[PDB]
């Protein structure tokens, strides 16, 4: 009851009554006895001696607030911090958050090859305008690059990062490339060989059969994927031998998977599994897709197919002398068995350097050939879209952006509603001191945004809102917030049925009237202003009373009064057996009761 | 339709759901007791893993002493636990690992150990879990215990005013020769002081991850405590420098060791060998620890230091080998209907054997002998989770050995070892000299009493081997140590659980048993934990408890709810970056500055010092 | 209210398969003339105390 213990002459010091309000608080004492020290006690300013005896706690908040958060990626690997470094960085993920170095080049060139990526993916909406409209595209992209207003028709040029996109944006503008390839997102190069395109099939179910094209002589390359290295030669269609550098588990098996791919060794090229049966479909939504590319995606979809390709490659048991540089099914460093004409090894292989630059030609399909064929890239190799917002960036032809969503929808009718009062006549206002809602009810706002609305229950929306909008007006009683609110259902013919207290968009949002919410907010203190997803909006009025009388925005028939808890709860179907004089509580949102009356 | 929760297994790997094997952690609703029966067994047990006969009479009780050290016998079926040490072979390990570490190893720790104890005052004995009262005969907190003691010493023969450990010691010596003794009023004689100062008495608590085999977890008293403590620190400050210790902590330091393990295995290894995993368990590692051979290698380990260690380090042994072991509840007698239920105490049990059941009475009479009232004459064995860092020394030492016979068939071992799990990597060229190094392994481990189970432990090629929780894969390390406070049961204050709290998160982030989700969700949740403990809720809320009357009725003198307390209606106002702040600290510049002075004035009746202290 | 009342009545009368606990219960109702509404399912008095037709309540049981 009272085992909290204090001391004496401390308390009647402070004049601390027992039982202020049946609270004893009290030598021993209670819990409260520290509620009721706190809000009506003595006053001290000891702040400083605080602040200076915790000064090492107090620093570290500084220290804290003294920051510039950044961005946060997922990857792996291959005292001031250590404070945070549970904060900063774990094994999985990172985050570069930064105190006092600044230097913006290695994201401008993530911005400028995401961008890139976009552009070209964009072009991606024809059969014969694709170099126009990519041009196009390009010529009207600019940015805020860094610190200068540059354009994104010399940044391409000026930059030196190999990628797919950036290469395949650059063919088009005559640029110099450098001999580096992309099959997929991994990267190759030749060393030696050469040979010619030839032509074979592939079974499809066991019945049908599909062409795909490889090369016949023998041809050695350099492949780098993600944290590892290698080293292989192809030769007819078969994969001959390889080596690995750099031991990754993860990267080890993606990467020996992609260049078997590339030297397309394995039984799946004669005929295909009975997932790809499942569609057969190498073809987009109107274009056609290789084989390669196919199955590659069939490996992105989960690793069983990697490890199925890979048992298609033979396997076979280690000899002596070799577990040092033997693989395992699942990248193991040695293992009793490995597969077929392997090598593991450590550090990573010492990639070479071409210093002669060409240039290509692009194809309707955008597909770059230098000479000989030997594709260098394409949109083939290039991930799904990928929404990402964009900054620093001025991008003016069509097909720029949709920038049409039903959020954005209706935050524009919202702009329109509120605009249309224009302190002026022929506006909410003249129409509310005259008294005639029914023209409220056909103002082209609200035919606007009427396709927004849940079409199935619509009826009853508009039903409630006339309503209310009528209830509002006739007495002169209203508030503007919770009439423009609900204004945009007041636009279909009103019926009967089952209300329960929202009123539901297409896009499965909603909005209720008397309370909050993130796609519409507003208080008192900063009437002016009109929350929309946070984003405030100004009124082209000022008000200090025409929104202070909300008696009548809650419900339809009910007006708000004193609180009384005698009233029983109730809920909003029930309402219809009411009488009047007969109040009665009722929730207003979350954990809020109000007491209502009819009329 | 059927279910079956296993399935998530096939086409995933096991370091990702593992942890939904086991349930949440948290105090477990088991009550696993510590009663006769189980305590008879398992000294039934103890006794069996010596493998021995014989018996020496003592000339301080008149009692047998098995002697199972350096007398090993009944070799048959010997791959079952056993208890008998050889002091020869232990020394030469010991020899080995300090050869391997250096010289003037032992000797530098030794000397670490024995300055930081100088300077240490007797008090820090209060930090403590649990310990028996010899005066009340119970278990209590270790500070409630020492006043006991210490008041006694001055209601019989004065005030003990060393205000050292060292002073302490020598007191409890003197008081073994004191033939009269008094307390708080009653006075007892000298072998009855004796007897409770080597009492020991089995405790139920058994809290942790894994298993909670502590059914039976010791309780000592405090004569031996500061002594325990002492031996403890030195095997601590020796565990320090062995990369195979990972008892002293874990985690990213544990992590750390393991990689830099099988990396050094790597880069050694040559490329006709190939390794092997195993995932070792000891069993029993409670019931196989003597504390004669633990004597004899603190003895070969300050043979060159001062002779105060020397004596010193000789003593918490010695008062292991004399143990009586305080006896549980004694049984119960009941009638056919049981209408009528007589109990009984313990040390009469041995008046009524001809009553109690064959398994109660085959497990009751051999032991007759040993008794003395209520208590068993135990002379060996180690019970306590005590000596854990001496335990691990032990293995460290079993994993360092090497000889010529294996360099001559290119076979080698090592691993890692915890108090009672450990990890081994077996090294050779052939699929039939593993098996060879690995009996070649369990023997020099067996010669020792260290153990190992065959229905919980296993092996596997290289990549997958666990320990400690930490299933540790080619890669995604996975843990499963995550930890949480209780208020309830530690109600320390108002202001400092929350902090703890906070503090407990951000370390198990570290050690990357949680994740930010995750972390921000246990938050959430011992926030709730805390508010229903203290009895406390926000002012948005419409409760009406005692505190929140008042604490509703002085809401509206404010504006700055945000800087108000968690324990006065307050909200949260920390976070992820947020945790090693105090909410204090975070609200300051916040709170009115009226409410403000209104806490932190230090003119009232009663981390940051707040006027919320539940004294 | 009315209405509802009349129509329960006639549907029991005009057959004979009745339930004379129900009449006595709902009859109070039937002195008014029809109209048009929604019957939610409850039948209140001017005291926020109601009866249901068919179902047992403190009210009528």
């Amino acid at each position: 009851k009272f085992p909290i213990i204090a001391n004496k002459r401390m308390l009647e010091e402070a004049q601390i009554p027992k039982e202020h309000n049946n609270v004893a608080l009290w030598v021993l004492a209670s819990a409260s006895c520290i509620n009721y020290w706190n809000f009506c006690g003595p006053c001290v300013n000891n702040s400083e001696v605080i602040k200076e005896v915790y000064k090492s706690r107090f620093g570290r908040l500084e220290r804290r607030k003294e920051i510039m958060w950044k961005e946060l990626r997922f990857t792996l690997v291959d005292p001031e911090r250590m404070e945070l470094i549970h904060a900063l960085g774990g094994e999985t993920w990172i985050q570069e958050a930064n105190t006092a170095g600044i230097s913006n080049v290695d994201q401008r060139k993530n911005d400028i090859r995401a961008v890139c990526r976009k552009v070209c993916l964009a072009a991606n909406a024809s059969i014969m305008n694709a170099k126009s409209k990519l041009v196009e595209y390009i010529k009207s992209t600019s940015m805020r690059i860094g610190e200068t207003e540059r354009k994104l028709e010399e940044l391409i040029l000026e930059t030196d990062d190999v990628s797919p996109e950036v290469t395949l944006c650059k063919s088009a503008l005559g640029g110099q490339l450098g001999k580096t390839l992309s099959f997929g997102p991994m990267l190759l190069k030749k060393i030696s060989g050469s040979g010619v395109k030839v032509k074979d099939t592939v079974y499809i179910q066991g019945v049908r059969a599909v062409q795909f094209e490889y090369w016949s002589e023998q041809e050695e390359f350099y492949g780098e994927y993600k944290s590892a290295t290698a080293l292989f030669s192809r030769k007819e269609r078969s994969l001959e031998w390889i080596t690995i550098g750099g031991g990754i588990n993860e990267d080890r098996k993606r990467l020996l998977a992609m260049c078997m791919i590339f030297c397309r060794d394995g039984d799946y090229f004669k005929d295909a599994p009975a997932t790809i049966t499942m569609a057969d479909l190498s073809t987009k939504l109107g274009r056609e897709i290789p084989y390669q590319y196919v199955m590659m995606n069939w490996i992105q979809k989960s690793e069983d197919n990697l490890e199925a390709l890979l048992y298609s490659r033979g396997i076979v048991e280690t000899n002596p002398g070799k577990m040092g540089s033997s693989m395992g099914i699942d990248g193991s460093k040695r293992a009793i068995k490995s597969l077929r004409a392997v090598t593991i090894q450590s550090g990573k292989i010492d990639m070479p350097e071409s210093k002669e630059k060409i240039h290509l030609e692009l194809s309707d399909n955008l597909e770059a050939f230098d000479s000989s064929g030997r594709i260098v890239a394409t949109i083939l190799d290039l991930p799904s879209d990928k929404k990402v917002t964009f900054q620093d960036v001025s991008f003016q032809h069509p097909d720029l952006a949709v920038l049409r969503d039903e959020k954005t929808a209706i935050t524009k009718g919202y702009e329109a509603l509120i605009k249309r009062l224009g302190t002026g006549d022929n506006d909410i206002p003249s129409l509310i001191a005259k008294k005639d809602y029914l023209s409220l009810y056909n103002l082209p706002e609200v035919k606007l945004m009427a396709p927004l609305i849940r079409p199935n229950r619509k009826g009853v929306y508009s039903r409630v809102a006339r309503k209310l909008v009528s209830t509002q007006v006739t007495t002169g009683h209203y508030s503007l917030h919770e009439l423009i609110k609900v204004l945009p259902f007041t636009y279909f013919a009103p019926k009967q049925g089952m209300f329960e207290g929202r009123l539901f968009f297409s896009n499965d949002s909603f909005v209720e009237p008397g309370v909050n919410n993130n796609v519409f907010s507003w208080s008192k203190a900063d009437s002016s202003k009109i929350y929309c997803h946070g984003i405030a909006i100004r009124v082209p009025l000022v008000v200090g009373d025409e929104h202070m009388d909300t008696s009548l925005a809650l419900l339809e028939g009910f007006s708000v009064c004193e609180n009384d808890p005698r009233a029983p709860m109730v809920t909003r179907q029930d309402l219809i057996d009411v009488g009047f004089g007969q109040k009665v509580r009722l929730f207003v949102g979350q954990g809020s009761v109000r007491t209502f009356k009819r009329t | 339709m059927e279910i079956n929760p296993y399935l998530m297994f096939l086409n995933n790997d096991v370091t990702s759901l593992i942890s939904t094997t086991y349930p949440y952690t948290g105090p477990p609703p088991m009550s696993h007791g510590s009663s006769t029966k189980y305590t008879l067994e398992t000294i039934k047990r103890t006794y069996d893993y010596s493998r021995t006969s014989v018996e020496k009479t003592s000339k301080v009780f008149n009692i047998p002493r098995r002697k199972f050290c350096n007398c090993l016998e009944d070799k048959d079926e010997l791959v079952k636990p056993t208890g008998n040490v050889d002091i020869s072979s232990l020394l030469g390990l010991a020899e080995m690992m300090e050869k391997r570490m250096g010289e003037g190893f032992f000797k530098h720790c030794v000397m670490e150990a024995e300055t930081e104890i100088l300077k240490m005052h007797f008090s820090r004995l209060t930090e403590g879990r649990q310990t028996y009262d010899w005066t009340s005969e119970r278990n209590m907190p270790a500070a409630t215990a020492l006043q006991l003691t210490v008041d006694a010493i001055k209601e019989t023969e004065g005030p003990f005013k060393g205000t050292t450990m060292l002073e302490y010691c020598n007191k409890m010596i003197e008081m073994l020769d004191w033939k009269e003794i008094k307390f708080k009023i009653d006075s007892i004689k000298h072998d009855e002081f004796l007897i409770r100062a080597l009492t020991i008495n089995t405790m139920a608590k058994d809290g942790e991850r894994g298993k909670l085999q502590r059914r039976a977890i010791a309780t000592p008293g405090m004569i031996v405590r500061p002594f325990s403590k002492i031996v403890e620190t030195v095997a601590q400050k020796i565990c320090e420098k062995l990369k195979e210790s990972g008892l002293p902590v874990g985690g990213n330091e544990k992590k750390a060791k393991l990689k830099t393990t099988v990396t050094s295995l790597n880069a050694r290894m040559n490329s006709d060998q190939f390794a092997v995993n195993i995932t070792g368990d000891n069993s029993k590692w409670n019931e196989c620890q003597q504390p004669e051979a633990y004597l004899a290698l603190l003895a070969y380990i300050t043979k060159d230091s001062s002779d105060l260690m020397k004596d010193l380090c000789s003593v918490a042994p010695v008062l292991f080998c004399n143990k009586f072991v305080k006896l549980g509840q004694g049984i119960r007698l009941s009638n056919k209907r049981k209408t009528k239920e007589v109990i009984i105490k313990a040390e009469k049990m041995g008046k009524y054997k001809n009553l109690m059941r064959e398994e109660y009475k085959n497990l009751f009479e051999p032991l007759e002998k040993y008794i003395q009232k209520d208590v068993c004459f135990l002379p060996g064995g180690m019970l306590m989770g005590m000596f854990n860092m001496l335990s691990t020394v032990l293995g460290v030492s079993t994993l360092c050995y090497m000889d010529e016979e294996l360099k001559a068939k290119g076979c080698f071992w090592t691993g890692l070892q915890s108090s009672d799990d450990f990890v081994l990597f077996a090294v050779a060229s052939n699929w039939s000299n593993i098996h060879w190094t690995i009996r070649r392994f369990n023997a020099v481990c067996k010669l020792i009493g260290i153990n190992m189970s065959l229905e919980k432990s296993y092996g596997s090629l290289p990549e997958l081997f666990e320990f400690t929780s930490m299933f540790f894969d080619g890669e995604f390390v996975s843990n499963l140590a995550m930890e949480l406070p209780a208020f309830t049961t530690a109600g320390v204050n108002e202001g400092v659980d929350f902090t703890a709290a906070m503090s407990i998160i951000k370390t198990n982030m570290i050690n990357n048993s949680l994740s930010p989700s995750t972390a921000l969700m246990a938050l959430r949740i011992c926030l709730q934990e805390f508010r229903a403990t203290y009895r406390v809720h926000p002012w948005d809320s419409r409760v009406k408890g005692g505190r929140m009357k008042i604490i509703n009725e002085f809401i509206k003198t404010i504006e700055n709810k945000d800087g108000l307390l968690i324990a006065d209606g307050g909200k949260l106002m920390n976070n992820i970056s947020t945790l090693h702040i105090p909410e204090e600290v975070l609200k300051f510049e916040k709170m009115d500055e009226q409410y403000r002075n209104r806490v932190f004035n230090p003119k009232n009746p009663f981390a940051v010092v707040s006027t919320h202290s539940f004294r």
